[PDB]
């Protein structure tokens, strides 16, 4: 066998065409921005 | 695939501390503790 596959059709695995070792795979990061703002009223400083 | 469950505000931790006050209101005043102050009464006499 060459690929991999977790339930949901998706690679989570795959083995060099040319060395053939077992090399997991795990997508880069990501995720949200929130901002929090004490009011523009009172302040212009910000966290995230 | 761009998908994020959120994490609850409260922990299970905060969510049990409300649930033992709320137990502890009633083994020890009755039900003069959603009405107003905390008023003391015997346990056997809440129960007459």
């Amino acid at each position: 066998q060459q690929f991999g596959r977790d339930i949901v059709d998706t690679t989570d695995a795959v083995r060099d065409p040319q060395t053939l070792e077992i090399l997991d795979i795990t997508p880069c990061s990501f995720g949200g921005v929130s901002v929090i703002t004490p009011g523009t009223n009172t302040s212009n400083q910000v966290a995230v | 695939n761009g998908l994020t469950v959120l994490p609850p505000l409260l922990t299970d931790e905060m969510i049990a501390q409300y649930t033992s006050a709320l137990l502890a209101g009633t083994i020890t005043s009755g039900w003069t503790f959603g009405a107003g102050p905390a008023l003391q009464i015997p346990f056997p006499m809440q129960m007459a």
